């Protein structure tokens, strides 16, 4: 696995990180993590399984909301 | 206007500065009486130094009794001041009704006379568009909405280029 | 031989021609204040009119105009602010008492003119012996109100006000000035107060210096008190109920001045409810519940509502600074009760942020059961301007009337709370806060 | 009079696109 | 009525219609009914487009009651228009239009790493003529440090990068130093009254160029619009005008029970009032009840 | 019918204020 944050995770964080992260995988396996920081994200996690990415991350929080925005406006 | 004001029969005015109206205070210490000249009516009234700081109690709060708004007034009053100043350039054109007769038709060429006739037709064109002056109630309503777009922005209203590149400066220039 | 409606008819009809010069529509202005007609108002706008619409102004006209808008007490922005381009322009022809009324007239409007405050303040600190001390309150009054933090001018007023005594009047625009400016300088505030001696003249001079020691939170005097309780029915509504709001916040007990004050107010709020702005009912609803004076029944709850409305008005326009420090102190007030991994944080501080009785928003609030305690954040513009940096009494208030509500406040004031380098620091200093004034939890 | 109404936020600061002063007046005095 | 979220805004507003939406609130108030609470929810994406869906309803009547200085003598008309702007600026929840875009550009450049990332990604909020005077500069200290020049500060090639920014900064009029140092602060408040001084000086003679210069497009805009209008012959002009004009009415009685096609006639009636009482008494203008 | 009042004067009459406060009220509780 790999998982991603904005700054390095706090003890806790790496627990609620890892229950949330057991949840993605299909089976019995006992799969590992590899913490990296990349600035560009604002808070949140992306989990790299390298099969399959959840992008829970702020900034693309933020930017689908932009873009949800946008969506509405010309619209409406 | 503030909630409190701080003048009143305390270096006030003494004497009026025009003719077309007169007015002579008697201020004494307690009271003063205003004996303002004024036509062919006149008054002479009383006030005291506490009299006139009930004056700014009740603001006065004045506004505009306006067609559209105060902007599109102001944009249409401009569109007017323009077309005076095309208006005065067609006040400063020749008369050619001087040159209706028909002796002047005869001496003249025919080329030269139909472009005489074409030119004066052409006058009377100017000055019938010219002082259409209802048409500038619709003619100012063109210029606002890009410039209600311009001041409807996402940072300030009245933001723009050399206080952005104050504000860039100094978010530049600082550590990081 | 006296007959107001004909001279009335005959200023409607001197400044309804085409070309009325500076002098004419300067003395119709004069002429409508001394006459004292604020019932009639379209005559008033002939007048701003063709004074907007005047090119020529020697010192003088301009001088006695916004004397007459002053005084008359019109606001009329755009009219009153285009006066300054002859008030710019004519600037060392004009005499230090023509200054003094041009820049206290335009300081009272608003006009937000930086090259007319300093090109005033320059003139005044350059020839200072030159200006009766009224002439240099009336330049701070507007030189403050106008938007400009000058403290240059506030010094060389000080001086003066420490050699020479003044009038009430000149004494009451002066605290005006520098409780708008927020100085709360004391070794000026105590040579001030002794020109309430001989009671003042008028009451707005009075109640403008009690919201002037309120909004500076000095102490009361007792002589403005009685001049005030002894003189309230001069007094508006916007300017009584400023004194009360000035008077409760100063610590003042005596409810028969209250009492004087609020019947000039409540039977105006019970004519017309919606002619004040909430502003004032807040500052109301904070008099009726520091000093206890109680009002008409449905006065209270209104003023309640009233309240709440405000709080949470000041509270969507946060000033995005003051923000930051609320997150801040309630992110240092998460920690301090204990949490201490981040989205413990974050649980917490979205958990600190309950409801007030009255419907308004807080930002920190904590219950330990029964009791309640409230972190406040007085960001920068409660504070002073001098260099002991504390909190200005709409604080103060703030923690008085929700401190009736049951609560504990524990304010932080952001001249403290930004020294501390790490959040274990801060955590510590929110703890004292709070553990000076609710030490139970 | 009336005018077409907009509601769109302008995003960028810029410079507000002055037009060129036209020759009207060089065309009527001509 | 409101959401109660709006009129949290429209307290402080001096504008016309807000007033008197927000006295008929009040006086619903005063009968025994009690105030809406306020969701203390709404996560910061939601707050800040609430924020910047109701900054328009204040300043959007703001504007309109904002009178042009067009064509004025002098300086002090354009002091009155963008002093008026500051007004409107300060009562629909803006700050200081200097701070709100410095506000706006620690929003944009939160996360850069090099100064060319600042230069893209605040590219729109800042003029192009001191923009590309900017690039260069990025480019001539690029090719002395041979790498990105990132962003810093303790950085030695970001120090000669800043010491010629300021150099075009104050080659630009604008003086670096009094700027920076305002902004800065200073800790005796009688050494930083002269540097407050200079920059609202400074920023008075920044926000008059920028008003002005929105006056000189209107005036151009305006200039351009009637020398194009009085080209053409009155019948043009005549079925022109009345059939954009009825383009637009039946655009707006398309619309039926929403809000604005409501209002917008509404106050087409209003208008046509509006000539009713001039040409009732041409001597006194409208009949307004006092 | 006419002398109307003072309030209902001062009001700028076609500025949008309603085109957006309708987009508002058709984008937040559309986007919560």
């Amino acid at each position: 696995c790999t998982v991603i944050t904005a700054e390095p995770l706090d003890k806790l964080e790496r627990v609620e990180l890892t229950k949330k992260a057991e949840k993605f995988v299909d089976a019995g396996f006992k799969l590992v993590m590899q913490e990296k920081i990349d600035k560009k994200l604002l808070g949140g996690f992306v989990i790299e399984f390298s099969d399959r990415r959840v992008d829970m991350s702020t900034a693309k929080k933020v930017e689908e909301f932009n873009n949800f925005v946008n969506k509405l406006v010309l619209s409406i | 206007l503030t909630t409190f004001t701080f003048s009143g029969l305390q270096d006030a005015p003494v004497a009026a500065l025009s003719g077309s109206i007169k007015l002579n205070v008697a201020a004494k210490a307690g009271k003063a009486e205003v004996t303002v000249a004024a036509g062919a009516a006149k008054a002479a009234t009383q006030v005291s130094a506490a009299a006139l700081r009930k004056l700014s109690g009740s603001k006065i709060s004045l506004a505009e009794v306006a067609r559209i708004s105060v902007l599109h007034s102001s944009i249409q009053n401009y569109l007017l001041s323009l077309s005076n100043e095309r208006y005065q350039l067609l006040s400063q054109w020749p008369d050619f009704t001087t040159m209706y007769g028909k002796d002047f038709y005869y001496r003249a060429h025919p080329e030269d006379l139909k472009k005489f006739y074409d030119a004066a037709d052409e006058y009377y064109k100017l000055y019938e568009t010219v002082t259409e002056f209802d048409s500038l109630s619709a003619l100012a309503s063109q210029v606002v909405p890009n410039y209600a777009a311009r001041r409807r922005s996402t940072v300030h209203p009245a933001i723009g280029s050399t206080v952005a590149d104050g504000a860039f400066t100094n978010f530049l220039l600082s550590k990081q | 031989e006296n007959d107001v409606p004909a001279i009335l008819k005959e200023i409607d009809s001197l400044v309804s021609r085409e070309a009325v010069s500076a002098k004419e529509v300067s003395d119709a202005a004069v002429a409508l204040t001394y006459l004292q007609v604020k019932a009639n108002r379209r005559l008033w706008g002939k007048v701003l009119e063709k004074a907007g619409a005047a090119q020529d102004y020697d010192a003088a006209s301009l001088t006695n105009l916004l004397w007459a808008i002053n005084t008359g007490g019109v606001e009329h922005f755009k009219t009153v602010a285009e006066l300054a381009g002859p008030a710019v322009s004519l600037l060392p022809s004009l005499s230090p008492v023509q200054l003094s009324i041009v820049v206290e007239a335009l300081g009272g409007a608003g006009v937000k003119n930086y090259e007319l405050y300093n090109k005033a303040s320059a003139v005044v600190v350059s020839k200072i012996g030159e200006f009766k001390p009224a002439e240099i309150a009336r330049v701070l009054y507007g030189v403050a109100f106008g938007g400009v933090n000058d403290v240059a001018l506030a010094k060389a007023a000080g001086k003066v006000f420490a050699s020479t005594e003044v009038d009430s009047r000149t004494a009451a625009q002066a605290l005006y000035a520098l409780a708008k400016l927020g100085r709360a300088d004391k070794a000026t505030v105590d040579a001030l107060l002794k020109s309430f001696k001989k009671g003042t003249e008028s009451a707005s001079d009075a109640a403008a210096a009690s919201f002037a020691l309120g909004s500076l939170s000095f102490k009361a005097e007792k002589a403005i008190v009685d001049a005030l309780k002894a003189s309230a029915g001069d007094l508006a509504p916007a300017q009584a109920v400023e004194a009360a709001y000035g008077l409760a916040l100063s610590g003042a007990t005596d409810a028969e001045a209250f009492k004087a004050l609020f019947g000039v107010v409540a039977p105006a709020i019970e004519k017309a409810p919606d002619a004040l702005e909430v502003s004032s009912l807040a500052q109301l609803h904070v008099a009726s519940t520091i000093s206890g004076a109680k009002l008409p029944a449905a006065v209270g709850s209104f003023v309640a509502k009233a309240f709440g409305l405000a709080a949470d008005a000041a509270r969507l326009k946060r000033s995005s600074a003051e923000s930051a420090l609320v997150a801040d102190v309630a992110a240092a007030t998460a920690v301090a009760f204990g949490a201490q991994y981040r989205p413990e944080v974050a649980s917490a501080v979205a958990s600190y942020v309950k409801t007030a009785p009255d419907g308004s928003v807080l930002d920190i609030a904590i219950t330990k059961g029964d009791a309640k305690v409230l972190v406040q954040a007085v960001p920068s513009s409660l504070l002073t301007s001098t260099t002991p940096a504390k909190p200005l009494g709409h604080v103060a208030a703030y923690s008085k009337v929700r401190e009736a509500q049951g609560y504990a406040v524990a304010v932080v004031p952001a001249n403290e709370f930004e020294a501390l380098p790490d959040q274990k620091a801060k955590a510590q200093y929110v703890l004292a806060a709070i553990k000076k004034v609710a030490p139970s939890f | 009079y009336l005018a077409p109404l907009r509601s769109d936020f302008t995003e960028e600061i810029t410079a507000p696109k002055v037009a060129s002063a036209s020759n009207l007046v060089n065309e009527w005095n001509n | 009525a409101v959401s109660k979220k709006e009129v949290l805004y429209f307290l402080s507003s001096k504008d016309a219609e807000s007033s008197t939406a927000v006295k008929s609130y009040l006086k619903s108030l005063y009968a025994g009914a009690q105030v809406e609470a306020t969701e203390t929810d709404a996560s910061e994406l939601i707050a800040q487009l609430e924020k910047k869906y109701l900054s328009a309803q204040v300043v959007e009547p703001g504007v309109h009651n904002i009178a042009l200085p067009l064509g004025e003598s002098g300086s002090a008309p354009v002091k009155r228009y963008a002093a008026e702007l500051f007004n409107l600026g300060a009562q629909a929840g803006f700050e200081c239009p200097f701070i709100e875009v410095s506000k706006k550009f620690g929003q944009e450049t939160a996360t850069s790493e090099t100064v060319k990332d600042v230069l893209n990604k605040t590219k729109s909020y800042v003029s192009a003529d001191y923009n590309a005077a900017l690039n260069e500069v990025l480019s001539s200290v690029e090719a002395e440090i041979n790498g990105p020049v990132l962003f810093d500060g303790k950085t030695e090639g970001f120090k000669k990068f800043a010491a010629k920014a300021k150099a075009v900064a104050v080659s630009r009029g604008l003086p670096a130093d009094t700027i920076l140092a305002y902004c800065a602060g200073s800790a005796n408040e009688d050494a930083a009254d002269k540097v407050s001084k200079e920059f609202f000086t400074w920023f008075e003679s920044a926000y008059t160029a920028d008003a002005a210069a929105e006056v000189k497009a209107i005036e151009a805009e305006a200039a351009s619009i009637l020398d194009r209008h009085l080209a053409k012959p009155v019948a043009q002009i005549r079925k022109e005008q009345a059939s954009a004009y009825a383009s637009l009415l039946k655009r707006a009685e398309t619309a039926k029970g929403a809000k604005w096609a409501e209002k917008y006639l509404e106050d087409v009636k209003a208008v046509q009032w509006f000539d009713a009482s001039v040409a009732e008494a041409p001597a006194s203008g409208p009949k307004v009840a006092a | 019918a006419d002398a109307k009042a003072l309030d209902e004067l001062r009001k700028p009459k076609f500025s949008s204020k309603y085109l957006i406060q309708h987009v508002s009220q058709k984008l937040i509780p559309a986007v919560k």
